[PDB]
């Protein structure tokens, strides 16, 4: 009547999403021309980015940063792109300024993670690292979650420009100088956006499960896959087929079941009274 | 659609290139600075050459522009200090006659030697020569000798040069729909279209001349006690009813008194509070010099230095085998970096001076978060009032005895508060009537109230009625007297340093009414007030966008500069003068000349 | 880049009763001499299941038929092969670039298994070469789809090399399938059991084992199978002319809802099987 131990089993971590290769990823796109990686069909381990110290910003927006293992989602969407260390506050529901109506605007329901690190050893020359752009002139705002690579020439006034530069007429991107005697603020600030969606289709994105440890000859509850019984685990001397799972006596009550790690079947018996 | 949506675009573009350009140029400057070679000077004058033509361009770009249809104050401001078109409304030929003639006396200036008339194998400069027997000599021959040979060789060679440069120049600033040159500079202080706080350009020189009425009776008792002590190094020199001689003030031309505190020391016995010895005995460096300043500012309540300013600034000379430009300098390059240039040695001066340059980065950081036009202080003498006011509140004996540099058993005594009095006298009031003088003959030449026949008789009458000073001998149209100074051969203005040392006074007295200080005004500490620090980061912060006496109001209280403030600074010092003079005769009269 | 197919006389369909075949395991649970009763899409033991041919005569009906065909609850897909003339199934509702599609093909490299909205073809196939200089195969011009776009599902399988020659004589192999969508889940059974048949499978009794649960929130309601083609030196033919297809049928039989008694033996495999209708 007193099962003490709790024991939690599931099969091997396995798959881990790429979160190295945006995160890592050597060379970034500007923020006009942001990639939006797709991630799905893999477990993503969020513990490893929210305990690392090398992420300045790691607000989330809409969900808990401890819970993020605990949850399912159908696919994860991360946006990569460089961005000014004085406009990072700028990629977040609700914000105004040139990023947020011109480059990239968050939703007011968004929810995810921002995470942004500073990044003045690698895209900052000497001389002026003139490789990233923002769009600074547009002739409306930009929707949630749009890109916009058009290079026409911003019309600013009544006079019709002729695809050219001059009056009135300025080139949509302008590039950034980030130079690496430059303060904080001016620092290139390389920002990922990790947009949760959730739709009708199944679940392929998780938290890892954790897994502890086995024992035997001992009254504990157990939970393997969906089973959440009570009882004592032995050694059995059956053999499953390849894909079964568990199985029942004749009672319809939960007998034995495989470990997903060890692949081995194991007797369960009510803990008598 | 409109004028001003097209204008905040173009400010906007302007905001992004400009930018990023005077960046580069500021690097060129700082890596030519701090490194002197024959590549870094080409690469500031490349640098320095497209940054000039990005400005013309942009200038000549945003003049399209009416500045009637704006209604926005922040534009409208930026697209006025924009549209600046001052040495391109005139002629090529005229432009280029007065940019040689700005060249030839910068060289005359600069490149001016006089040679001994007993011994012409070795000549003197200015710098290593007459400045050092204008302050250091005692004697009346050799300063007269000096006095008379720098008027002599250098102002007979500007008569000409600056008889064309004011025209050049009045014919430049009536270009550009102004009626003189002196209300050229007098535009510096104006500012329109908003009610209450608007701000004439004749009203300026009302202001100052009741300042100066106003401040006159503690001038006149200086000079009488300066007199009095000087009677007695000159016996029969100066006269105890006349003015003081032009060579006898420890200048070369009488601009700081400060050399002449050897001379009148109220008390001699005491020494000045001096911290050098304190300083090299407890191991002092230029980094832990700068990390106190940067502490006493972070009491005040202002933010840290930023990481930059500690990895990328030089606080110590290099060394021999690279050379470098010496001069404390406060560099804002821009993009939210910080530098300051200067080869700080182990030395209470170097304490005041780093504390000043740390006043002038706090003040630039302040206004970072504006746009690149108005990235300025609020007026030309802010900048200088807010390094002055935290010198001159890191230089108290409290200050000091808490940092730990003064022993805690030191006592304060009257006598060395009226030789501190009398040394900040000496170089901050002594510099305001000559100031005065000087800009009031330049507005008054350039308005054209004194013909070109009358310059240098004016002058003397004006530094002879309006100063304590008379020429020794009699100097013809052809010594042109006025223009052996710096400011004045390379066109400075000068009313600056007048309005800045009423503004350090101001800010000092209202900064330490807000810190809850009782007693004197010289003897206020605002190191741990983080009221006062709000209240002057409230002011900070506006920059150039906000007028002046905005910031006036937000600083002080008060939206037009007083006097009151610098009365109250020197008042013990004020009855100690009056105290003094007893028998002294206070005043002078114009009638007295040692010729 | 499709080519249709001409020279394809076209023959009535032909139907053929099917067996006790079609009965796989509703679920991953454990039994051991006992009959339970499930209550899942399963298969009848006797109903009409559409024969489809495709052989290749000497002369004087080619058939190469390959339709698409409905999927209402679920498709029972039995294949009789002797040189592995079905390379896929192209799953999904109108097979446009509009909605997305199931995509499952084998070109004798890797399983592909790819959810996209493809731009597919009405004859997608694959082709063969019968190479008489280094006497291989090395089967080429892959056509299936031409336009493939917002992809949301990948999965390649190991290199290898199968058989890709061309066998003479009888069926030598039997893949039976039975796809089901439910849940947003696809489920895959599969079951190989080799055989030795001309035509008209023999009766027995094969439990389908589940061999994937692919989770992908598509509608299905029509697939097509992929067949391959052959093609060699004595072939007439340029652009659409000029192949021959190997001897190979598949079958397809609809799943409806009805009740069954599963026998299980001492190892937990199924034996025999009641329909109640
Ligand atoms: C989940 O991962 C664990 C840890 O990797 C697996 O446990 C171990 O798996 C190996 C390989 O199947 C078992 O065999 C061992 O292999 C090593 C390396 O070849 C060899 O040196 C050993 O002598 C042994 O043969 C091993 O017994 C097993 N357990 C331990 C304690 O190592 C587990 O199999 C994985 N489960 C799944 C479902 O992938
Ligand atoms: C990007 O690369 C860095 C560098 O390797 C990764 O940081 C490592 O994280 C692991 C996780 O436990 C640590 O054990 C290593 O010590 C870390 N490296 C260093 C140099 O400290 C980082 O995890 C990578 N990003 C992602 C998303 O995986
Ligand atoms: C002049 O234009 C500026 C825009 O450059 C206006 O500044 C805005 O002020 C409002 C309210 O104070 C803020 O919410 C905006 O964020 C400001 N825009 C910025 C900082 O770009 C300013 O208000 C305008 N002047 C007047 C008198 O309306
Ligand atoms: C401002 O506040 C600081 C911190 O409270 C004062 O520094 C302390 O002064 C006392 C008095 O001598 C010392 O006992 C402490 O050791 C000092 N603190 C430290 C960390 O050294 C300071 O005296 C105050 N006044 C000024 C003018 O700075
Ligand atoms: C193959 O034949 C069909 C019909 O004879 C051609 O027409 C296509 O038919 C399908 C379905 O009926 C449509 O989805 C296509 O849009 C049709 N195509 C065109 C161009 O109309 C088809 O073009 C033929 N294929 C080739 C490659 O010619
Ligand atoms: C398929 O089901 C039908 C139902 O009766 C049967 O085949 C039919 O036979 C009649 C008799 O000539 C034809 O007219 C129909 O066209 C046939 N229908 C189909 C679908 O084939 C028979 O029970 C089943 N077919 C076979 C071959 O057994
Ligand atoms: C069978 O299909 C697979 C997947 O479509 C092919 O594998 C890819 O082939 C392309 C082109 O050769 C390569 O760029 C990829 O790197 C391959 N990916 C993998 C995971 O192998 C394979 O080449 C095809 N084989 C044949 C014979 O057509
Ligand atoms: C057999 O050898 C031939 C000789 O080249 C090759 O088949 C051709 O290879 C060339 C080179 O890329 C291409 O024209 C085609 O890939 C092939 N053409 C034909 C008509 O087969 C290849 O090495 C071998 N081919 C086979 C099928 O085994
Ligand atoms: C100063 O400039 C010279 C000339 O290029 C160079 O050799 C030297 O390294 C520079 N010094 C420093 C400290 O960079
Ligand atoms: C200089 O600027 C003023 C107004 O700022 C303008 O009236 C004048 O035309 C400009 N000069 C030239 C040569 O365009
Ligand atoms: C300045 O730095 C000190 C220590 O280096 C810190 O305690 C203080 O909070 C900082 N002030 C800021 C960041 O405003
Ligand atoms: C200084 O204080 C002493 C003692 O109170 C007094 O005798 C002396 O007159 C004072 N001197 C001045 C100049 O105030
Ligand atoms: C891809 O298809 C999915 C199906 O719902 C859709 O949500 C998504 O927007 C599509 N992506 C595109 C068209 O880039
Ligand atoms: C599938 O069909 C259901 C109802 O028939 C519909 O609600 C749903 O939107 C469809 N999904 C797709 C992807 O077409
Ligand atoms: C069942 O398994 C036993 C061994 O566990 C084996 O001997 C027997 O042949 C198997 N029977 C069937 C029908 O698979």
């Amino acid at each position: 009547v007193q099962p003490t131990e709790s024991i939690v089993r599931f099969p091997n971590i396995t798959n881990l999403c790429p979160f190295g290769e945006v995160f890592n990823a050597t060379r970034f796109a500007s923020v006009y021309a942001w990639n939006r990686k797709r991630i799905s069909n893999c477990v993503a381990d969020y513990s490893v980015l929210y305990n690392s110290a090398s992420f300045s910003t790691f607000k989330c927006y809409g969900v808990s940063p401890t819970k993020l293992n605990d949850l399912c989602f159908t696919n994860v969407y991360a946006d990569s792109f460089v961005i000014r260390g004085d406009e990072v506050r700028q990629i977040a529901p609700g914000q105004t300024g040139k990023i947020a109506d011109y480059n990239y605007k968050l939703p007011d329901d968004f929810t995810g993670c921002v995470i942004a690190w500073n990044s003045n050893n690698l895209d900052s020359k000497v001389g002026g690292n003139y490789n990233y752009l923002y769009r600074l002139f547009r002739k409306s705002n930009l929707k949630p979650f749009e890109r916009d690579i058009s290079t026409e020439i911003y019309q600013a006034g009544s006079t019709p420009c002729n695809g050219v530069e001059g009056f009135n007429c300025y080139f949509p991107l302008q590039s950034y100088g980030f130079q690496p005697t430059n303060g904080v603020g001016y620092q290139p600030y390389r920002v990922v956006v990790l947009s949760f969606e959730l739709l009708h289709a199944p679940a392929t994105v998780c938290g890892p499960k954790k897994s502890t440890n086995l024992v035997k000859n001992k009254c504990v509850n157990f939970n393997f896959n969906g089973l959440t019984g009570t009882g004592v685990l032995t050694e059995s001397n059956k053999k499953f087929l390849p894909f079964q799972q568990f199985g029942r006596d004749i009672a319809d009550t939960t007998d034995a079941v495989r470990d997903p790690q060890t692949l081995e079947i194991l007797d369960i018996t009510p803990c008598s009274f | 659609s409109t004028i001003e949506e097209q204008a905040k675009t173009f400010l906007d573009k302007f905001n992004h290139e400009a930018e990023d350009l005077f960046y580069q140029s500021s690097l060129a400057s700082w890596n030519y600075n701090t490194n002197i070679t024959e590549e870094n000077v080409q690469n500031m004058n490349n640098a320095g050459d497209k940054w000039s033509a990005f400005l013309k361009e942009q200038s000549t770009l945003a003049q399209m522009y009416p500045l009637q249809e704006i209604q926005n104050l922040t534009v409208k401001l930026q697209l006025q200090a924009l549209q600046q078109n001052g040495s391109s409304v005139l002629s090529e030929d005229k432009s280029k006659r007065l940019n040689t003639i700005l060249n030839t006396m910068s060289t005359i200036y600069s490149t001016g030697k006089v040679c001994n008339p007993d011994n012409p194998q070795e000549c003197l400069l200015l710098e290593p020569g007459l400045n050092e027997i204008m302050a250091n000599s005692l004697d009346y021959n050799e300063r007269l000798w000096a006095w008379e040979s720098w008027r002599s060789e250098v102002g007979k060679q500007l008569r000409p040069l600056y008889e064309e440069y004011v025209v050049l120049k009045n014919e430049m600033a009536r270009a550009n729909h102004y009626e003189d040159y002196g209300d050229y500079w007098r535009g510096d202080y104006e500012v329109n279209g908003v009610d209450g706080y608007d701000y004439s350009r004749g009203q300026l020189i009302e202001d100052v001349e009741h300042t100066f009425e106003e401040i006159k009776p503690l001038y006149e008792h200086l000079h009488a006690y300066v007199r009095a002590k000087l009677m007695n190094a000159y016996p029969s020199y100066i006269s105890p009813i006349g003015c003081l001689p032009a060579h006898l003030l420890g200048d070369m031309w009488g601009r700081f008194w400060t050399n002449l505190y050897s001379l009148t020391v109220p008390f001699g016995q005491k020494p000045n509070i001096d911290v050098t010895d304190a300083m090299v005995d407890q191991a002092w460096d230029a980094q832990r010099i700068f990390k106190e300043a940067e502490k006493f500012f972070v009491s005040v309540g202002l933010p840290n230095m930023t990481q930059g300013f500690w990895e990328n600034s030089m606080l110590t000379d290099p060394g021999n085998v690279q050379k470098a430009v010496c001069h404390p300098t406060a560099w804002d390059l821009g993009k939210g970096d910080f530098r300051i240039l200067m080869c700080t040695k182990v030395t209470m001066d170097d304490f005041l001076t780093a504390h000043h340059e740390m006043g002038h980065i706090q003040y630039d950081m302040a206004y970072a978060a504006q746009p690149f036009l108005l990235r300025n202080g609020a007026n030309e003498g802010f900048h200088e009032a807010v390094g002055e006011i935290m010198s001159l509140s890191a230089a108290t004996p409290k200050h000091l005895k808490s940092i730990g540099l003064l022993s805690p058993d030191f006592q304060e005594d009257n006598e060395t508060e009226i030789n501190f009095l009398l040394k900040q006298a000496l170089t901050i009031v002594g510099t305001l009537p000559f100031t005065y003088m000087l800009e009031k003959w330049r507005w008054m030449v350039f308005k054209g109230e004194i013909p070109k026949d009358q310059w240098m008789k004016k002058w003397w009458e004006m530094k002879r009625e309006i100063v304590g000073v008379v020429e020794p001998v009699p100097h013809d149209e052809t010594y042109c007297d006025p223009a052996s100074l710096f400011h004045v051969s390379n066109d400075y203005s000068f009313i600056r340093y007048y309005t800045r040392t009423l503004y350090q006074f101001q800010f000092q007295e209202a900064l330490c009414q807000a810190a809850k200080h009782e007693g004197p005004l010289h003897k206020c500490d605002i190191s741990n007030s983080t009221e006062a620090g709000q209240k002057l980061f409230n002011m900070l912060r506006l920059g150039k966008s906000e007028p002046w006496t905005l910031a006036l109001e937000n600083v002080v209280g008060a939206k037009n500069m007083n006097v009151r403030p610098l009365l109250n600074y020197f008042e013990p010092l004020f009855t100690w003068l009056k105290d003094q003079n007893k028998n002294s005769f206070v005043g002078w009269s114009t009638d007295w000349s040692p010729y």
